[PDB]
């Protein structure tokens, strides 16, 4: 229902990554890490106990009805998605896991370069036109794409795509993809892509005209 | 050590029967709570089922309850999990986890398997349309210009596309697959260069697809 | 529906981004601390907002050069979100948070003449951190000059 | 001042009475089961359309200067509208009763059709007992133009007190005595529920404090033995209320199962990890006590929202069926009962507000849409002005 939830940190940064549940948790949640493409992990167990082969680093606490995870010292190892194991409540299922606390690298703000590339010839004699616009090396990862077409505000058509955060400079890559078919591209002239950007005063529109 | 090897995973039409096999290693699986957890693509992990071979006992998530049915073999050391009337949310990777104690379910799933991959859907095995997005005529003189190749309709997954045949690498963004309406997954690649090689270097997009045994060679020109 | 109509109300707050005029019901964006002061020294800015509360929203900073774009400063989250900085003002530059108050702070160190603009504020309307920046203040002259 | 003062009276009621009935018409279908609420909203909604032509009778002093089937129609349906509305509430009474008291037995009774079935009955029945009603309805010969609308029985002088009986005992006094007896039944029936799942959850403290002091595998055997029978005996015991069986059903069949998992243990002789298995016990009963707290408030929600419902009818209605039998013993009014007389009625017509406006009240979802909806509203206006305004500016 919900997407995880963004945590940027730099490396030996204090973080803090808080589940809360309906009920007074009494020592009732696990933390599991999950970096991408792997299995989970177990961190803590009991919600103050440490785990085998988990550094001190790693420590359950209790706020109320809010359990937090600490990581005193972050190392490079620490960034992936954490899960946390909800306390059992009546009815519910035997285990249910909490939305993940996706934790990344922090790193100064940069706009995206946005590109937009017309469909090609090729494509068009399939009879379906797909309208690629690309967000290139954006920082922090949220951003949003609106697609106008003749200046009319497009829904349920398109799709976004985000790799992950990069391995060299950890900055992110979108590609908003729209889906027409060529009965519907004929009948419209200009094609725009607008991104909304937090590093971005005024949003940065891209456009193409058919032909 | 610990280890849980599995198996069955693959492809099945919807309302199809699948068995998943958990193979264990280390440990009597009598004594112990074999639990299924399944994560969709994108999405958080998820609990499915549980059983414990010592008493019997056997429980079951409301979204799966009475559609599944996990087992164990005591004999052969396995744990089975009998899927029925799949539907398309029930594409996901399967990972079979146990606890340290068999009554500590509740404390965290210590051991955890490889995971396998269950996909369900009703396409066929059908081979890529590549198609060139022409980098900008109108872009930056001195700076960086963008141009990739649209991998779109092609089923199973993965795809694996390179430019120049590993040559070029630096600038080179491949972006997830997409699964669209229609059961097909498409997915671009887009690969930024500097403006001035356009006219002269060549890029061709190497998108090499598997499962369909189809090679092709894209040429992206202005 | 109300989270979209929310996000409706957010367009029609949008339609009053159309509107988009003073601050009569939004945030207030009054700028201060800004004048001549010699490089290397150390200069704060504040603009306390009323008429809306900014502890649901975040609140970011942009400065403009004489003859140059609206670039990117500083963007303050909200509370546990962590706080963002460019890479020119990576460093030097610190902005802080007063929910109570509903006022901002950028506090400067180790300017440089470089840095001699107008620091224009904004506040994100999206409570998704989608850089829906919809109001801005008059800004103040910040002169980075002996 | 005075003469009009009664007229206006009756016109802030009807007012708000027609508003705030549709409100809850728009609400429901855009506490009660949905289906009794509906039709009790009619019984208003009908009830208040006639309301004006009968305000404007007293406004002329005895004119009825409509039509003589006006008469017999509005005056029946006025008439109709206090047999119809407590019928439909003693229905409500006794479709909780049979909800909460024979659930079993009323699985099948408690149908979307079947309802809609029984409601068309009570409507019928309500034109039944309204048959005297239709017989004298006709137009009373008032003296020169005017005409009284009233009922002409045949020997006024003598039937007044059958008639008068007939309606108090049939829409007063029957319909109370029937629902009373129904709320206190349920009332009943829930300390009872209430009292025995606590006395089930009870025998599982007192024996799990056992296992953690039991030094054998006898005893924990004996120990874990009572708890599922106390389990078992718990879970179909879940069965016998109508908010306490889709939600407090569920949580049972992990209670059921760790305690086999523990007596599974317990048999083997592996003391030190049935202990342990049945220590994990005390997570779920402190989940037990919770699920159950939130139901057990959500139960009285619903309780007391049905009895206030019903309540506010039998009391706003009870003093003038106090003066109504009063004035047999007592023919000649006075100029205070006269006051008192027209006092009591308009207690008795506040009856339409309160059921529809109460009913919203009491509940956090309805007022939830109604902000909401309200904001929404003035806000699409605001933006329409807005709309407007921006125009003015620029268009
Ligand atoms: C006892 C009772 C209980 C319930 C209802 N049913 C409802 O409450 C609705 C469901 C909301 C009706 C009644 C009686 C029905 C026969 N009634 C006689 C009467 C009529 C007319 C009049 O004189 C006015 C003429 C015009 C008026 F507008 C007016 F208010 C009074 C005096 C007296 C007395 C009430």
């Amino acid at each position: 229902t919900q997407s995880p939830s963004s945590l940027s940190a730099s490396v030996g940064d204090r973080v803090t990554i808080t589940c809360r549940a309906s009920q007074s948790v009494s020592s009732a949640v696990a933390w599991y890490q999950q970096k991408p493409g792997k299995a989970p992990k177990l961190l803590i167990y009991s919600a103050s106990s440490l785990y085998s082969g988990v550094p001190s680093r790693f420590s359950g606490s209790r706020s109320g009805t809010d359990f937090t995870l600490t990581i005193s010292s972050l190392q490079p190892e620490d960034f992936a998605t954490y899960y946390c194991q909800q306390p059992w409540s009546w009815g519910s299922a035997l285990i249910t896991f909490g939305q993940g606390t996706k934790v990344e690298i922090k790193r100064t703000v940069a706009a995206p370069s946005v590109f937009i590339f017309p469909p090609s010839d090729s494509q068009l004699k399939s009879g379906t036109a797909s309208v690629v616009c690309l967000l290139n090396n954006f920082y922090p990862r949220e951003a949003k794409v609106q697609w106008k077409v003749d200046n009319a505000l497009q829904s349920g058509n398109s799709q976004e795509s985000v790799t992950e955060q990069d391995s060299k400079d950890s900055t992110y890559s979108l590609s908003s993809t729209l889906t027409l078919s060529k009965a519907d591209y004929e009948k419209h002239k200009v094609y725009a892509c607008e991104v909304t950007h937090q590093g971005l005063s005024s949003p940065v529109t891209k456009s193409f005209n058919r032909g | 050590e610990v280890q849980l090897v599995e198996s069955g995973g693959g492809l099945v039409q919807p309302g199809g029967s699948l068995r998943l096999s958990c193979a264990a290693s280390g440990f009597n699986i009598y004594y112990s709570s074999m639990h299924w957890v399944r994560q969709a693509p994108g999405k958080g992990l998820e609990w499915v089922a549980s059983i414990s071979p010592y008493s019997g006992s056997t429980y079951y998530a409301d979204s799966v309850k009475g559609r599944f049915t996990i087992s164990a073999d005591t004999s052969k050391n396995t744990a089975y999990l009998q899927m029925n009337s799949l539907r398309a949310e029930d594409t996901a990777v399967y990972y079979c986890a146990r606890p340290w104690y068999p009554w500590s379910y509740w404390s965290g799933l210590d051991y955890w398997g490889q995971g396998t991959l269950v996909t369900v859907s009703s396409a066929s095995t059908k081979g890529p349309s590549v198609f060139p997005l022409a980098p900008s005529s109108k872009s930056t003189s001195g700076g960086t210009a963008a141009l990739g190749c649209l991998v779109k309709d092609y089923f199973p997954e993965p795809v694996t596309v390179s430019w120049n045949s590993g040559a070029l690498t630096s600038g080179v963004h491949t972006f997830p697959a997409v699964l669209q309406s229609s059961g097909l997954y498409s997915l671009s690649s887009v690969v930024t260069v500097p403006s001035s090689s356009l006219g002269t270097q060549t890029y061709i997009c190497n998108v090499n697809h598997k499962p369909s045994n189809t090679k092709v060679d894209k040429k992206v020109e202005p | 529906e109300i989270a979209a109509l929310e996000k409706e109300i957010a367009a029609l707050e949008k339609e009053i981004a159309a509107l988009e005029k003073g601050s009569g019901s939004q945030v207030q964006l009054q700028e201060s601390g800004g004048g001549l002061v010699q490089p290397g020294g150390s200069l704060r800015l504040s603009c306390a907002a009323s008429g809306r509360t900014i502890s649901r929203y975040a609140m970011s900073w942009f400065r403009q050069a004489p003859g140059k774009e609206r670039e990117f400063v500083a963007v303050a989250r909200r509370s546990g979100d962590g706080a963002f900085y460019a890479d020119s003002v990576q460093g030097r530059f610190t902005v802080s948070r007063d929910d109570a108050k509903n006022t901002v702070y950028l506090q400067m160190n180790s300017l440089k003449p470089e840095d001699t603009a107008v620091y224009y504020c904004a506040i994100d309307s999206d409570t998704f951190y989608s850089g829906s920046y919809d109001y801005w203040g008059q800004g103040t002259q910040v002169t980075v000059s002996s | 001042y005075i003469n009009i003062i009664m007229p206006s009276v009756f016109g802030t009621i009807c007012l708000l009475g027609i508003i705030g009935n549709s409100t809850v018409i728009f609400a429901v279908v855009k506490n009660v089961p949905d289906i009794f609420i509906i039709n009790l909203s009619v019984v208003d909604l009908l009830f208040l359309l006639g309301m004006p032509f009968m305000i404007h009778q007293l406004m002329g002093n005895g004119v009825w200067h409509f039509g003589e089937t006006m008469c017999t129609l509005i005056t029946a349906m006025d008439a109709n509208s206090q047999f119809t509305s407590t019928y439909i509430l003693t229905a409500m009474a006794i479709d909780r009763y049979l909800a909460t008291v024979h659930p079993i037995s009323s699985t099948k009774f408690r149908k979307p059709s079947v309802a809609t079935l029984v409601i068309c009955l009570l409507w019928a029945l309500s034109f039944i007992s309204i048959t005297p009603v239709w017989l004298y309805a006709r137009l009373i010969p008032f003296p020169g133009g005017a005409v009284g609308c009233g009922i002409r029985l045949p020997n006024p002088d003598t039937d007044l007190y059958w008639f008068t009986l007939y309606q108090f005992f049939l829409a007063f006094a029957l319909p109370f005595v029937v629902i009373t007896a129904a709320y206190v039944r349920i009332l009943q029936r829930m300390k009872r529920q209430l009292a025995d799942l606590e006395d089930n959850w009870e025998t599982l403290n007192d024996n799990l404090k056992v296992i953690e002091k039991a030094d054998n595998a006898a005893q924990v055997k004996d120990a874990l033995t009572k708890m599922r029978a106390a389990a078992l005996d718990a879970q179909k015991a879940s069965g016998s209320g109508s908010p306490e069986m889709k939600d407090f059903r569920h949580g049972f069949d992990i209670l059921v199962g760790q305690i086999d998992d523990a007596l599974k243990l317990a048999n083997e002789g592996k003391v030190k990890e049935a202990q342990a298995a049945a220590e994990q016990l005390k997570t779920t009963r402190n989940a037990y006590i919770q699920k159950y707290l939130l139901i057990r408030l959500r139960t009285k929600r619903v309780t007391r929202t049905a009895i206030a419902i019903c309540l506010v009818f039998f009391v706003c209605w009870a003093p003038y069926y106090v003066l109504q039998l009063t004035q047999l013993s007592i023919s000649r009014p006075t100029l205070t009962f006269v006051y008192l007389y027209n006092a009591a009625i308009s207690l008795g017509y506040a009856n339409s507000c309160l059921n529809p406006f109460v009913y919203i009240v009491l509940c956090e979802t309805f007022r939830k849409r109604l902000v909401l909806s309200v904001k929404i509203a003035a806000l699409k206006e605001k933006i329409a002005a807005l709309k407007e305004k921006i125009a003015a500016l620029k268009e």
